[PDB]
DNA sequence: ATTGTCATGGAATTTCGC
DNA sequence: GCGAAATTCCATGACACTACCTTCCCAGGAAACAGGTTTCACCAGCCAGGCCTTGAATGCAATTGTCTTACTAGGAATATTTGGACTTCCCCACCTACCATTCAGGTAACTTGATACAAACACAGCCC
């Protein structure tokens, strides 16, 4: 199923609100075309590593431990969902 | 083979890929797997318990075309088993060796 | 017939984390072929010291913000408050936590 | 079927230093997955300590070195001495 | 005693694509230790693929997934197809 | 008696890296309990593609600087010249190499 | 410088009764 | 001589090292999920005005970069001296493999219990 224009779903306040959690007061208007780029790099290195686990067990559902196993691979461990 | 030359064992080997050459052992393995099969019906196969049974249950099965025990053809008289012959107790053991 | 009183090996060492369950997770995880009898004892203790040290610190932050139960924000905040606990989990995201309160003291208003 | 866990063994530690304290479900899973991760760091460094010294044996010495590597500074002083109590108590028994 | 190595099997690859080329001693050890490291990444990810799917068996399928994880992008397209040639050639033999 | 001609499994697949030596480094490394007969074949190929791809690129830098043998500087420089070879070894120091020649084009003289 | 076999149930056979 | 009973006969089959592997079935349930409808509230998108921050232009001051010299210590080669890692050989205790026995935990259920959230009115802290 194909639904495009959804890198533009990461809206303009929801990058500002993520900026405020990092402790950032004033931002530019050109981070919005940088953040959407660095985000899709990070999801093209997790979903590419997650699907090769789900294809390997011949599952059609990328389950909760799969993503945690992908994040185990990169060296960014996620607790709380298992694994 | 180096142990076998100590005892005086003449080792004999079958022709390869020919299990028919070893005659009786391929028959009694169809006996042991028809005694241990029959004992172990309807329970977990704990067959290490039943091995002193098998070399006393098969060794007192009459050969039905020879009409003797394996005990009698090996020793000469039955041991204290159920249903043992008294037909040899009418004889002298000092003379039934050559019988 | 009966047998003796089965005393668990977690009660024979004064721990709380099991040693029977740890000793079958060193022979079904292919870590090595032989696993000593004292190794899952010694490992269930180190799993028990470090489970206290978070929850000791997670108890305080629950108390300092007037809470009965420890929600993950406290686990988020008990970690990264302690220095040496943070250097263990320096790469590790905790789910549903957010970050510590932090301003770089240059963004303060004028 | 059966999911093994460390959830029960948290209440046997939570009710040791904070006996009037509950703990939520979604915070159990963190302390559940804290254990399974900090398990296989210590095991998976004791494992690779077996190959580095050509032994097939995980002793209780090799878990001690695989805790003095993963834990930094002041945790590496306590969690060593919080294990050798639980071994010397264990071996004097049985 | 005996130190096993991959040093000999480099000259059987160095003299395939650059037949007029030598290689130094201290550069052999890099391509020696490149192999032993890239060995246990692929094995040590195929190993942990055995536990994740509850099998005691490293197949030649599990090495293929543990190469599509470690190698990025265009190496993951070639080194897969540079293995399935060497298997189909292998299995049609013997 | 004698037996047949021992044909090595590296010659039965058209490779150069061994499969007999790889297949005892999957059963003495405790990776799993069972190791398939095709897995050390498939792994000795991927060890053989990537051993060429450095030495293919290490042959060129030896040639472009008029050298017969490949010293580690060429291995330092064959890596980080190729993009996708660098992203594999992005964390990895190569001994005795130095870095690539690089200036940020702001330090150029005035 | 080695090779079937042997328990097993119809079924045919022999005993033998008077 | 017929029938009943006691006996010999002979044609035959299974034992040979065994488990996996694949694909379809079954199945119950459940897993949620993918699909879809529904509604309300909220978060995002819109646009402009004011101000503050950044960029630039600059002059200058000291910081830094280069040149030069007396020199200190690093490195290498040496002899030697010394400190040990690993190969070696052997034995014992410890781990394992096993079954039987039993206990404990996980699921599960019914109940209970307790806390957190949502809401409302007010208080306090900081800022314009």
């Amino acid at each position: 199923k194909v639904l495009r224009d959804n890198i533009q779903g990461i809206t303009k306040p929801a990058i500002r609100r993520l900026a405020r959690r990092g402790g950032v007061k004033r931002i530019s208007g050109l981070i919005y075309e940088e953040t959407r780029g660095v985000l899709k790099v990070f999801l093209e290195n997790v979903i590419r590593d997650a699907v090769t686990y789900t294809e390997h067990a011949k599952r059609k559902t990328v389950t909760a431990m799969d993503v945690v196993y992908a994040l185990k691979r990169q060296g960014r461990t996620l607790y709380g969902f298992g694994g | 083979a180096e142990w076998a030359k100590e005892r005086g064992i003449h080792l004999e080997f079958s022709t390869p890929y020919h299990p028919q050459s070893s005659g009786k052992v391929e028959r009694k393995n169809s006996d042991i797997k028809r005694l241990l099969t029959k004992l172990l019906v309807g329970r977990p196969t704990k067959w290490y318990d039943l091995l002193p049974v098998v070399q006393l249950a098969l060794n007192n099965t009459y050969s039905p075309v020879l009409k003797y025990t394996p005990h009698q053809l090996l020793f000469g008289i039955d041991s204290n088993t159920p249903f043992a012959n008294q037909d040899t107790l009418d004889l002298t053991r000092e003379e039934e060796l050559s019988l | 017939k009966a047998r003796a009183k089965a005393k668990t090996r977690s009660s024979r060492a004064g721990l709380q984390f099991p040693v029977g369950r740890v000793h079958r997770l060193l022979r079904k995880g292919n870590y090595a072929e032989r696993v000593g009898a004292g190794a899952p004892v010694y490992l269930a203790a180190v799993l028990e010291y470090l489970t206290a040290e978070i929850l000791e610190l997670a108890g305080n932050a629950a108390r300092d913000n007037k809470k009965t139960r420890i929600i993950p924000r406290h686990l988020q905040l008990a970690i990264r408050n302690d220095e040496e606990l943070n250097k263990l989990l320096g790469k590790v995201t905790i789910a549903q936590g957010g970050v510590l309160p932090n301003i770089q003291a240059v963004l303060l208003p004028k | 079927s059966r999911k093994e866990s460390y959830s029960v063994y948290v209440y046997k530690v939570l009710k040791q230093v904070h006996p009037d304290t509950g703990i939520s479900s979604k915070a159990m899973g963190i302390m559940n997955s804290f254990v399974n991760d900090i398990f296989e760091r210590i095991a998976g460094e004791a494992s690779r300590l077996a190959h580095y010294n050509k032994r097939s044996t995980i002793t209780s010495r090799e878990i001690q070195t695989a805790v003095r590597l993963l834990l930094p500074g002041e945790l590496a002083k306590h969690a060593v001495s919080e294990g050798t109590k639980a071994v010397t108590k264990y071996t004097s028994s049985k």
